[PDB]
């Protein structure tokens, strides 16, 4: 697992790039995979920069913090830009949770350093809403 | 405001 | 919902105070409630400074980010101090997630200020593990 500030930010950056692609370049593919007819689905971003729509993790409790459950259940009942905006905010939160899960053993100065790096990139919400 | 339009029962 | 850095941080501090109580003063109650036989349970902290161990919400997707699911399933398969440390890390992450959900509309500098206020509070993990 990532442990140093740089290792954790490398992991964060790659997972974010995955999610950004799911919400922009690949959005029609992503949208279509979030089938309201299936069981509850989540959007994951992986450290190899690939994104994945899947059922929540088999193992309970999960090793990593888990993303928002059941986003496919809300897809058809709201404006598409709003569903994407809320997927983006929950995905931003998930990224932050994953990074500070890996960063549990960092001290207070190191945690500030990690956040400042994360805060150097625009959030998924800001890109998706065009802010 | 910004909220989910609706949802579904947690799968089980 | 909390919208300003002051409102979000007061909401954060209140939830954190509830979770800190659950993992220290009331730890025997929290431990006993996390019975591995029961259905999947989670540890919630609320802005009225109450904590509870409960099922997750039945309807999904949830309004707020949700805490780690099924922490009771792991309770008896590890040392108690390690189970409490794991609950503490996931609870730290959840608190951060909730605050930056409310703070989605904050700009870069406001997000930096919000984290700095949060980062001035010792983490639940550090308190539970005895780190300073």
């Amino acid at each position: 697992s990532p442990r140093t500030v740089e290792e954790i930010f490398k992991d964060y950056s790659a997972r974010r790039a995955a999610l950004l692609r799911a919400l922009t370049k690949d959005v029609d593919d992503f949208y279509s995979q979030c089938d309201p007819e299936k069981e509850n689905l989540c959007l994951y971003g992986h450290p190899n920069e690939s994104w994945e729509v899947n059922l929540p993790a088999e193992e309970v409790p999960p090793e990593l913090p888990e993303p928002a459950l059941g986003i496919n259940f809300a897809r058809d009942g709201m404006q598409r830009k709003d569903w994407l905006s809320l997927v983006a905010v929950h995905s931003d939160c998930w990224l932050l949770s994953v990074s500070f899960y890996f960063g549990a053993r960092l001290n207070r100065n190191e945690r500030k350093r990690l956040f400042s790096l994360i805060n150097d990139l625009p959030t998924l919400f800001d890109v998706v809403t065009g802010r | 405001i910004l909220a989910w339009g609706r949802g579904g029962t947690r799968s089980n």
